[PDB]
């Protein structure tokens, strides 16, 4: 019944990405005063259908001509590991429980980075080379402090056991005890998931379409898809860092639910801030990173580290 | 590898006769390229042009319209290469 | 000794002969040498694991550690080169003889 | 009359020398870049003839115009300025032969 | 002819150009595996016309007179044995060469895959018997010079009808051009 | 067959390190490497060595050959060399698929193959410790023991990654 | 003062190591990336060919 | 005919496809560029009907050649028009698109984008109302809905 | 044995998507549609490799708290942080942190 098991765990997430599509769709549209798509299905519930569908039925151009196996690896390599790391959260119980699921899931975000890598190479364009050129950099730079945050905030759970959140925040959120760094967090998920304000990579506006401009139809579709996936997953991934939630062992659909919501809330604010801010500058990215958040995230590790000894609050290590 | 001045003298009549306006049989060392070639003046720019390709130095405009000899060719690229 | 020592000590063996063969980059032979590091890095954990060197399993982070500090290395090196000469390759390098 | 560039015919003629020099060398570098499907040899013809249509010429302040409007040219095509449609226009492939003969004329239509 | 007793009904012999089926068709014979060579094209001599050519060809019958009850031929400029032809497109292209002959009965059987396939028996086997045949002489019918036109030669423009199937093959190496194929006339 | 998952990928794991060192274009040199990493990570795994490998995954992967691609990029050759690119290659990547083969069979079939050392063709299952570790990663607290008994370890190697930083700074100058 | 003593015939030619650094090579290290940002760019407005 | 029945339901399902989701390229020269705008503004959102702006060529569906064509920007739009791909509708929005408008005679202007690239809609107007350039696009929706490329496939 | 089938089901399916979006549309019928730089601020990404360096060595932290020595734990954890601050401050000062 595993296989059961993953396929339930990925035909839904993908279903819900499809949905999330539109979901930021009418969301945008009702911010800026427009209205969603409405006119595909009840309320717009069958445009993804349509979008797919025309994707899918349109030309498959590929003027790539350079290293074709790179060319079709890296959207396979971005959708896989977009739907493996879905696979340790517990919600409430992991599909796969590691000790170390959370340094799983750190590698497994770093490896997505040679999706964009390879695209863009394999392109062998001008906007797509320097647009993933640029990529590595923006993902390699957040990636330092994604891991020292996630460091420092793990240093009260006691393991990288995902499973093991629950219980350190069943009686209050971390934000509550961490929330400097939560707000850096978010930031270093934003970066990561290379969404607006920090949307450099594809960079419509400036680049246009970055990476995968040289990327059409179905291969496209399925880096939207990886992209909308990962954005989900590091929400759902903040969602049980911080913003812990009740879970009854009897009952796991309390908690289920629970997640589920704080995770859409957390969708709902990405969408909400690539609608209000506009895009930082490449320059100003990494300033904001190197020299504004990584001093900070370091005087509140050593804070972090110091915390549970002068309070006598070290985490049971099981 | 010495630069003979009748090496210079073989490369120069192997790019006039590489150069079809010319016709083969009538080319000489003396044989003054308007009148006894009836080549034109962009017809002598565009050998000049050959002729600095073949040797590598670039002959400048006035010293290019002082030749319209092969033998001036030849003795020019000499003078230049500093042959004898 | 288990297979396995074979194969890895097989692909040390391997790496290294061919950071011994250059053929045209030095980006290659740079991988050679990380390569080598990751045999190295591989049995190191198995002997340490195997043997319940408990103290010692920091060894193979530490191995690592002065890994990427040499990978580094080459690299700053190897984009000088380049620098210098347009190209990684391995030719340039012949100002210096004997 | 005040000169452009030359005060003498001669010197209008050393700068159309120049300009022929620096057309030749080029024409191969466009063929190359603006993939164009002519040879060498075809595009220099076209440039020679494009500097005979010229020849006719007897005044210095005019061919130094012509030299300038020669060098601006050539700028566009060293540059990517102009398109492979801009450099193909001197070749007429499109448009069909227009005979010269009087009787043809008189077939095809009322034009003199 | 007997319906329309002063047609003029041409007979162009193969057609080649941006869009042709022709040499496009050996260009992309490289994908299927290798080059497959009926007696290596050492008995088909090919003599391909240009699209412009036999467009222009057309239009000046319709315009002359005397074209009317013609029956009239449009030949290539040239004639070239088919390994010839087959080996400039590749060179061109700058595709690798794979010529493998086609024995009868050995390839006979990749024929007979090729017509397995549920949908057609790939572009059915006449295209490969149009391929095991020379083109016929008939010097008897007109041909493009007596409508005026000039055919022009296939080098010329065989690099505008290949460079599409150019790929970085010859953009990244660019190297020099190549050789004209050899004409058996 | 599950039985010999470890020989399995260090047999892999081989392939890949004659792919890299094969030396195609380091894109491809990358891949084998990358590769070659999450098998080595594999096999660490299955000696009970989960963070262990799972540090190769992030630090090496992700890390000294992330940027080793990021180099290649910027250094971008004419044409992506792969195995067949040059005969030489595509030799060697054969003969050393070989080489694995003949000693892997010499291995199996010769239960005692003694190449430069002698090794027995038993699966590695028969080395490990019938032992329990209790309620404790052996693995995690040795690396855990870096700060309580690797202090010099901790001195060295922070002081080597500041002078690495410093260094690195003095040869990108190039005055 | 030559090169390098008991010169053979090849290393005759070759002459002997500056005195102090070697000559840099014409560039070929880097370049200005020359790039059209429009006309069809979003914010070139449409009409705007900026040679960059 | 089972086989014409099943044909053309696929059809309809790939036309409802293609016409739901029409991804107009961010295309245009002049002043019918800012009424086009108009319609992606909120009063007229065309992002309701499925049309969204998306400025790859390559990731776009439709050209809308809003604005004077002239002679120098001809190739260009020729050039854009190609590397889109198919299916691709092209519509000509403004009387300078159109046939040249107000500078039909003027030496450096192309008398109408027909000429370039095949036109699929015409949109009068100078400028065409944004109500009139939605109407145009549901027209060209409509046409999407009619075709019978499988249903042809079929016939033969 | 549930995480080699978990990788193989999803390096699959994924696959089995790039198949069908490869190869499956490439079938519709069609036609004819023709078709660096030497960044020196890739420093940045060589300084990110020896960061990633402090970063591996400062995972094993939330073990090493279960000590006793927890005095010799704390101060060599803050030395290595200290460390790792005073070389951020340092290429910060040399204008070494030249981001683009
Ligand atoms: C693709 C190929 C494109 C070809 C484009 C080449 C050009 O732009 S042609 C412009 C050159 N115009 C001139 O040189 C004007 C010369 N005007 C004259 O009057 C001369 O002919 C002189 C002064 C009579 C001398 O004539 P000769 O060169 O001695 O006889
Ligand atoms: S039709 Fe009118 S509004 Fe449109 S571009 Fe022409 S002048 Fe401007």
């Amino acid at each position: 019944m595993f296989m059961i098991n993953i396929l339930s765990l990925i035909i839904p997430i993908l279903l819900a990405v499809a949905f999330l599509t539109l979901v930021e769709r009418k969301v945008l549209g009702y911010m800026q005063l427009r209205k969603g798509p409405n006119v595909v299905g009840p309320y717009g519930l069958l445009q993804p259908i349509a979008d797919a569908l025309k994707l899918f039925t349109k030309e498959p151009l590929r003027p790539a001509t350079s290293s074709i196996s790179m060319f079709i690896i890296a959207p396979i390599l971005a959708l896989s590991l977009a739907l493996t790391m879905w696979v340790p959260l517990p919600m409430p119980y992991p599909l796969i429980n590691m000790n170390l699921g959370v340094l799983f899931m750190l590698a497994m975000s770093s490896l997505a980075v040679y999706s964009i890598l390879w695209s863009g190479w394999a392109s062998n364009s001008k906007y797509a080379l320097i647009g993933a050129l640029r990529a590595v950099a923006q993902t390699i730079s957040y990636e330092v402090t994604l891991a020292i945050i996630l460091l420092s905030v793990l240093l009260m759970n006691g393991s990288y056991t995902l499973s093991t959140l629950i219980t350190t925040q069943e009686h209050i959120w971390m934000i509550f005890t961490s929330w400097p760094l939560a707000m850096m967090w978010f930031i270093s998920t934003l970066a990561e998931t290379n969404r607006a304000p920090f949307d450099l990579t594809e960079g419509e506006s400036e680049l246009v379409s970055g990476f995968n401009v040289e990327y059409a139809a179905g291969p496209f579709a399925m880096f939207f898809m990886a992209e909308y996936a990962n954005i989900i997953m590091m929400n759902a991934f903040t969602a049980i860092l911080f913003l812990g939630a009740s879970h009854d062992p009897h009952t796991p659909e309390l908690y289920t639910i629970n997640f589920v919501l704080k995770t859409l809330a957390l969708t709902i604010t990405f969408l909400w801030i690539r609608a209000s801010y506009p895009r930082f500058r490449y320059d100003q990215l990494m300033h904001l990173l190197w020299k504004s958040f990584l001093p900070l995230t370091l005087a509140l590790c050593m804070w972090h580290i110091s915390l549970p000894i002068m309070t006598a609050s070290i985490p049971p290590q099981s | 590898p010495p630069l003979t001045l009748e090496a210079i003298k073989d490369r120069v009549l192997y790019v006039l006769k590489l150069y079809d306006k010319i016709d083969p049989e009538k080319l000489s060392v003396n044989s003054h390229f308007m009148k006894d070639l009836g080549l034109d003046s962009l017809d002598q720019v565009e050998i000049i042009m050959a002729m600095e390709d073949e040797f590598g130095f670039e002959i400048p405009d006035i010293d290019a319209e002082k030749l319209m000899c092969p033998q001036e060719i030849v003795d020019y690229i000499a003078d230049k290469k500093d042959v004898y | 000794m288990p297979l396995v020592y074979m194969n890895i000590i097989m692909a040390f063996a391997i790496a290294l002969a061919g950071l011994l063969m250059y053929r045209s980059h030095l980006m290659s032979s740079l991988l050679c040498l990380e390569g080598m590091m990751l045999s190295l890095f591989i049995m190191s954990t198995l002997i340490i694991l195997n043997t319940h060197f408990t103290l010692a399993n920091m060894m193979p982070i530490i191995l690592l550690v002065f890994a990427a500090c040499e990978a580094a290395l080459g690299l700053s090196l190897l984009v000088m080169v380049s620098n210098t000469y347009g190209t990684d390759y391995v030719q340039n390098l012949n100002l210096l003889q004997c | 009359v005040k000169p452009i560039f030359s005060r003498d015919m001669n010197e209008a003629k050393r700068r159309v020398r120049e300009l022929y020099r620096a057309w030749y060398r080029e024409v191969p570098n466009t063929v190359h870049l603006f993939q164009l499907d002519i040879s060498v040899k075809q595009g220099r013809d076209k440039v020679r003839e494009m500097f005979m249509k010229n020849a006719h010429v007897t005044d210095p302040r005019v061919v130094d115009l012509l030299v300038i409007k020669g060098k601006m040219e050539l700028e566009e095509t060293i540059n990517v300025w102009k398109q492979r449609t801009h450099i193909m226009r001197f070749f007429h492939e499109t448009e069909a032969p227009r005979p010269t003969d009087f009787l043809s004329k008189f077939y095809v239509g009322h034009d003199p | 002819r007997a319906a329309f007793p002063e047609a003029t009904i041409i007979k162009p012999s193969d057609i080649f150009g941006r869009e042709d089926r022709f040499l496009n068709y050996f260009a992309s014979m490289r994908w299927f595996g290798g080059v497959p060579l009926i007696s290596l094209g050492k008995e088909t001599v090919k003599q391909p016309v240009y699209i412009v050519d036999v467009s222009k060809g057309i239009i000046n019958a319709i315009k002359d007179p005397d074209a009317k009850g013609k029956t009239f031929a449009f030949v290539g400029p040239n004639r070239y044995l088919l390994f010839d032809l087959v080996q400039y497109i590749f060179a061109v292209a700058y595709r690798p060469f794979l010529p493998y002959p086609l024995p009868h009965f050995a390839y006979r059987w990749v024929g007979r895959l090729f017509e397995v396939s549920p949908f057609e028996p790939w572009t059915t086997r006449d295209k490969v018997e149009r391929v095991h045949m020379s083109d016929m002489t008939l010097p008897h019918l007109p041909g493009l010079e007596d409508l005026g036109i000039q055919a022009t030669p296939l080098e010329l423009k065989a690099i505008e009808v290949l460079r599409r199937h150019r790929t970085y093959r010859w953009l990244t190496s660019e190297m020099e051009d190549v050789k004209p194929a050899k004409t058996v006339n | 067959m599950t039985m010999y998952i470890a020989f399995i990928l260090s047999t892999i794991f081989v392939i890949g390190f004659v792919g890299f060192s094969s030396k195609p274009s380091p894109i491809y040199g990358g891949l084998g490497l990358i590769v070659s990493g999450g098998v080595g990570c594999g096999i660490v795994l299955n000696f009970g060595g989960s963070f262990l490998g799972l540090m190769v995954f992030l630090i090496y992967l992700g890390g000294m050959l992330v940027v080793f691609g990021y180099t290649t990029a910027m250094a971008t050759e004419m044409y992506p060399e792969v195995w067949v690119s040059n005969k030489t290659v595509f030799g060697a990547f054969v003969s050393g698929l070989m080489m694995e083969f003949c000693m892997v069979y010499y291995a199996l079939k010769e239960e005692e193959v003694e190449i430069i050392f002698k090794f027995n063709g038993l699966g590695d299952w028969v080395i490990y410790d019938t032992g329990d570790s209790g309620f404790f990663s052996e693995e995690a607290m040795g690396i855990a023991a870096l700060y309580s008994y690797g202090t010099w370890l901790v001195i060295v190697t922070g002081w080597s990654l500041l002078i690495g930083v410093v260094v690195i700074m003095e040869i990108t100058r190039g005055n | 003062g030559g090169a390098v003593m008991y010169p053979t015939k090849e290393t005759a030619h070759w002459k002997p190591p500056p005195w102090n650094d070697v000559d840099p090579p014409k560039d070929t290290l880097v370049s200005n990336l020359t790039l059209n940002f429009g006309p069809q760019h979003p914010a070139a407005h449409g009409v705007l060919r900026l040679v960059m | 005919s089972r086989g014409e029945y099943v044909v053309a339901k696929l059809d309809d399902l790939v036309n409802w496809a293609r016409r739901s989701s029409l991804w107009p390229m961010t295309f245009g020269l002049a002043c019918c560029a800012v009424e086009m705008m108009h319609m992606a503004a909120p009063r007229y959102d065309m992002d309701r009907f499925g049309v969204v702006f998306r400025a790859s060529p390559r990731q776009s569906d439709v050209m809308i050649v809003a604005g004077t064509l002239t002679n120098k920007m001809a190739p260009a739009l020729r050039k854009v028009y190609d590397q889109m791909p198919e299916p691709r509708y092209v519509v000509s929005m403004g009387s300078c698109a159109n046939g040249g408008g107000y500078y039909h005679y003027s030496y450096s202007v192309v008398r109408g984008c027909d000429r370039i690239v095949p036109v699929d809609i015409y949109v009068p107007g100078c400028p065409p109302t944004a109500e009139a350039l939605l109407y145009g696009i549901l027209q060209l929706q409509r046409k999407i809905k009619r075709e019978k490329r499988l249903r042809i496939w079929y016939r033969r | 044995m549930n995480i080699m089938l978990t990788l193989l089901t999803n390096v699959t399916l994924a696959s089995l998507l790039v198949l069908i979006a490869f190869w499956l549309p490439q079938l519709n019928a069609y036609s004819e549609k023709t078709s660096p730089f030497s960044m020196k601020f890739f420093l940045v990404a060589i300084t990110f490799l020896l960061f990633d360096l402090e970063i591996a060595l400062l995972l094993p932290l939330p073990w090493a708290s279960q000590t006793n020595n927890l005095k010799t734990m704390l101060t060599m954890a803050l030395f290595l942080l200290i460390l790792l601050a005073a070389s951020l401050a340092y290429e910060w000062t040399q204008k070494g942190l030249e981001w683009a």
